[PDB]
């Protein structure tokens, strides 16, 4: 029963240190980096909701247009924001809505490369007169291929 | 044991 | 002096009976579970329950609304210049026509509790069918699930942040159907107050005991504060027994007053301990005699409106049965010093 | 009947253990029918006190006791087969041994409760003789004595008591025999009238 | 210094509490553990969950926000370019009103407490709550956190039934089987009743040195406590060991419900009868005692 020098115990002192920001939604790696198959933004923003699990269409009415500040972008959120989805081609253009929409897109996930997915670095160089297509474009042979290796389809 | 009554407690008293 | 102010003999009745129902004395039972109760409700410090027992008449309600009505006016500094803080919030558990215990109807009121006394603040939770209307009446619709308004009541309670939240007549917890067990019951309140960091003060009659330690969490997190009453083998409480009863005589507003501690074992054998019981024969018996314009109270009085003997019987069987259960001893603690290898 | 025992218990301050043992007796079953053996007159008794059916096996030396406590006041209840005790002793070598045992009866009265042992003469000294650490006779109170079962009585709360045949008064088991038909009865009620003359005939003449 | 410091004594009251609530006491238990749950954290080695058991007031949530801490600060040289990346997830779970555990509840909290937007709008992608648990499952595999802790995990328990009380973890299973995160469940000794398995250990009185231990972490208590005058109280640690059955936790709030008291009287140092006005009951105690030596022979299997 002999007792030695009592040692003093040490403290910890528990203090949660804070983070820079986590972005709003996910951060996935945008496919088709030096390759000529880089990815779309409709297809990017279809990826983003697929894994979020919500429709793209959900996405944009209630996460995108809202961080909007234009006038129909927000009334348009609440009646079906069918004016965003007849003209999905622009939102790849070389336009301001295009500019926007990548502005956006940034603003949610805290990227540093999304410019590169759309052509808008060839705003100068190119004009939307009969360049984009109004009905999807895809191939189902890539779409399979990309399936079965077990990587993303985009 | 073997047809022997177990051990209870009988009450007693005309009901 | 230290009786009613005469002036009321030319007053009406019922500024009389107002004067006796208003009446509020002090005694040493009620001041040590006010203070237990108070510094307890000062820091909880990991103590998430406290569970008030009490009797049939010792005045628990009144306890409750005392200490509500002190931190209201102690917090009321702060309420005036700090607005969406609650200080205390209260409720009383529902007797279920049910079977079994309604938690969706326990939290819609608790809602009501905690949102109804406040102005149109903007405030939302985190749920669909709970909001706010033009008349200020928040409702919950019909449609909503229990667990949404237990998120939005944990929402709401992180908010406004009260002190403690009582939960008076408790004992209707115990109120369980079918094949649960009684601290499946507990288990729910004790995540309310682990998330919402909030003290909750249950209140309740003696069948409150079958709560009292059912787990380890539940007990370690939990305090007990007993309502005791007037007791009959201790000589001390006998006399403050009969102080209450001097200062009850004292602050009739009758024409002529009697002795009320002449008949103090009459009183007591229909009172058993409990002042409630006795304000509220006094009461009635005050009634009587202001209606026939009488300037005494007599024994006839007292036995017209006394309680009944089988009554009394059972009331004390239950006081019994309860605390008979609730008595801390020295061998409770030299068992616990053998048993853990102390010694 | 559940709380005039627990105040039984806090007036006397029986420890948990043995109001454990206490509640354990109150509510079980004999733990053995008594057998007849071979030289015992066994059977049962109709006891009001209890109301129920006790055992006894010898007529003559359990049987008084339990009569006794039958017709005694200071008697609450007499259980019959408590269930066993280990009474641990050493014996004459050393050894300390544990022996499963039975007491006759256990007896709750209205300020002790324990065990009680029923023997005989001749018994007691055998035992005696051949276990000098088992059974010892004090001539101050005249009583036997159990070492194992007077130190479980005092480890327990309890107390622990040997019944032997020299002590009860045959007379009394007599008389009792005599009057149980009356005792049984609920409503005796002589007439007021015969009870006067009876009274009158008595007070005349004492020792009559 | 090693004591508290003597600048704190002509603040006001408030501040000796809430630095008597910030400090804790590391005591050698309270590192080994640590570094068993850094290393498993660390080198996981097949093994998907890191179990932890003790009796109420050991300690356990102490330690998590300590490994939490610890994970962060160390996670920190990669969360400057690197978003979308918690270091640490952690829960409560949910006791429920119903007769069993509510999986959807539990996962609407993960995902509230996971800053998950849009959880009303989740619609299934083609058993309980589809769109909710596949929203966890991603979730998880995007975020990456490092390790998942959930506390309550004895919350778990209640199925009311025996066919299905090792049929209602399964659910975590599936988690932690298509995403790679870590799991630590940490609850009471009734989390017994369902892998690194761990247990969070006391100071026991019949080892001397966790007597030992005992002595030097009451001491370093009186020594850290806020008052002009250094209390003794080693000379009555046996009272102290009575009503505490040796968790830390409970010793440390009772503590402090005498500190505040003396901070309330102005006392200069506590006495026994502060300890005796604030002190634990009797029966809770021993209901404690039960519990805790009951988990610690379930543990004691081999
Ligand atoms: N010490 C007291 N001083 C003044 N009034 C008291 C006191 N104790 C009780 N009363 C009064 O007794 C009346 C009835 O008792 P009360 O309803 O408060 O009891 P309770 O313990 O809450 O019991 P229950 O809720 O089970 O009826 C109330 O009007 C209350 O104001
Ligand atoms: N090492 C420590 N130093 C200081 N305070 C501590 C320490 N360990 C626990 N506590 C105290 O214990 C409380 C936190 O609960 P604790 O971690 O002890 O319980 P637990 O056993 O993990 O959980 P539960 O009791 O809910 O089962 C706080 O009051 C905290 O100050
Ligand atoms: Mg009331
Ligand atoms: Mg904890
Ligand atoms: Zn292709």
């Amino acid at each position: 029963m002999l007792a030695s020098v009592l040692e003093t115990y040490e403290s910890w002192n528990l203090k949660k240190p804070l983070i820079p920001q986590r972005s709003r939604l996910y951060q996935p790696q945008p496919v088709g980096i030096g390759t000529p198959y880089i990815e779309s933004l409709t297809g990017y923003i279809t990826r983003i909701a697929e894994l979020h699990g919500v429709l793209p269409g959900v996405l944009m009415t209630r996460e995108i247009a809202p961080l909007v500040n234009k006038i129909y972008f927000q009334n348009g959120a609440n009646r079906g924001f069918r004016e965003i989805f007849n003209r999905s081609q622009a939102l790849n253009g070389m336009g301001e809505m295009a500019a926007d929409l990548v502005q956006v897109l940034q603003k949610l996930t805290l990227r540093d490369d999304l410019r590169f997915l759309t052509m808008l670095f060839w705003s100068n160089i190119l004009t939307p007169r009969n360049l984009f297509r109004t009905r999807k474009a895809w191939c189902p042979i890539c779409y399979q291929e990309r399936h079965q290796n077990g990587l993303v389809v985009y | 044991k073997v047809g022997k009554r177990k051990p209870k407690r009988d009450p007693i008293g005309v009901q | 002096s230290t009786g009613f102010p005469l002036e009321l003999l030319t007053r009406p009745a019922t500024e009389r009976l107002a004067y006796f129902e208003n009446y509020t004395v002090a005694h040493p039972r009620l001041k040590e579970v006010y203070e237990i109760l108070m510094r307890t409700i000062a820091e909880p410090a990991g103590a998430s329950f406290i569970f008030v027992y009490g009797a049939s008449g010792v005045g628990k309600t009144t306890l409750r609304l005392r200490v509500e009505q002190k931190l209201t006016e102690l917090a009321l500094p702060k309420l005036e210049s700090d607005r969406a803080r609650v200080p205390v919030v209260g409720i009383e558990a529902i007797a279920p026509e049910s079977r079994y215990f309604n938690w969706k109807e326990y939290y819609t009121r608790a809602l009501i509790t905690l949102e109804e006394p406040l102005i149109d603040h903007k405030f939302d939770y985190g749920v669909r069918g709970i909001s706010r209307d033009n008349f200020g009446k928040i409702n919950v619709e019909s449609k909503v699930v229990a667990p949404a308004l237990r998120r939005a009541l944990e929402n709401a309670l992180i908010h406004r942040h009260p002190d403690v939240f009582f939960v008076d007549e408790a004992q209707h917890f115990g109120k369980v159907a079918s094949g649960y067990k009684l601290q499946d019951q507990l288990d729910c309140l004790k995540s309310l107050a682990n998330m919402t960091g909030i003290l909750h003060c249950l209140l309740g009659t003696y069948e409150l005991l079958t709560f009292r330690n059912l787990s380890g969490q539940l007990s370690r997190r939990s305090v007990d504060i007993h309502f005791r009453r007037y007791c009959a083998d201790s000589p001390e409480d006998v006399q403050a027994f009969k102080s209450v009863l001097l200062t009850f005589q004292q602050h009739l507003p009758l024409a002529e007053t009697p002795n009320l501690v002449d008949h103090w074992e009459y009183f007591y054998e229909r009172t058993l301990g409990c002042i409630g019981t006795l304000k509220d024969w006094l009461k009635r018996v005050l009634s009587d005699a202001l209606d026939r314009e009488a300037t005494t109270i007599t024994l006839k009085d007292l036995q017209k409106r006394a309680l009944s003997v089988a009554q009394c019987q059972k009331m004390f069987k239950e006081i019994q049965e309860g605390e008979r259960q609730l008595s801390e001893t020295e061998a409770d603690v030299q068992n616990l010093r053998s048993a853990l290898g102390l010694g | 009947m559940k709380e005039q025992f627990e105040q039984w218990v806090a007036r006397l301050q029986i420890s948990e253990a043995g109001q454990k043992i206490i509640e354990k007796v109150r509510s079980s079953e004999p733990s053995r029918r008594v057998g007849g053996g071979s030289k015992n007159v066994s059977g049962r008794y109709p006891s009001r006190k209890m109301g129920v059916t006790i055992q006894f096996e010898s007529h003559r030396v359990a049987l008084p006791i339990i009569y006794q406590l039958e017709h005694d006041k200071d008697v609450l209840e007499f259980y019959d087969q408590p269930p066993q005790i280990k009474l641990d002793y050493q014996a004459s070598n050393g050894r300390r041994l544990g022996v499963l045992h039975t007491p006759d009866l256990f007896v709750i009265r209205t300020n002790s409760a324990g065990w009680e042992e029923c023997k005989t003469e001749q018994d007691l000294k055998k035992l005696a003789e051949k276990n000098p650490n088992r059974y010892f006779y004090s001539e101050e109170n005249n009583q036997w004595h159990s070492l194992p079962g007077e130190v479980y009585a005092n480890q327990f709360g309890l107390y622990h008591r040997i019944h032997s045949d020299r002590e009860i008064n045959w007379v009394l088991q007599r008389n009792l025999q005599f009057l149980e038909d009356y005792y049984r009865s609920e409503s005796l009620v002589v007439e007021e009238a015969i009870a006067q003359s009876l009274l009158a005939i008595v007070s005349s003449q004492p020792g009559i």
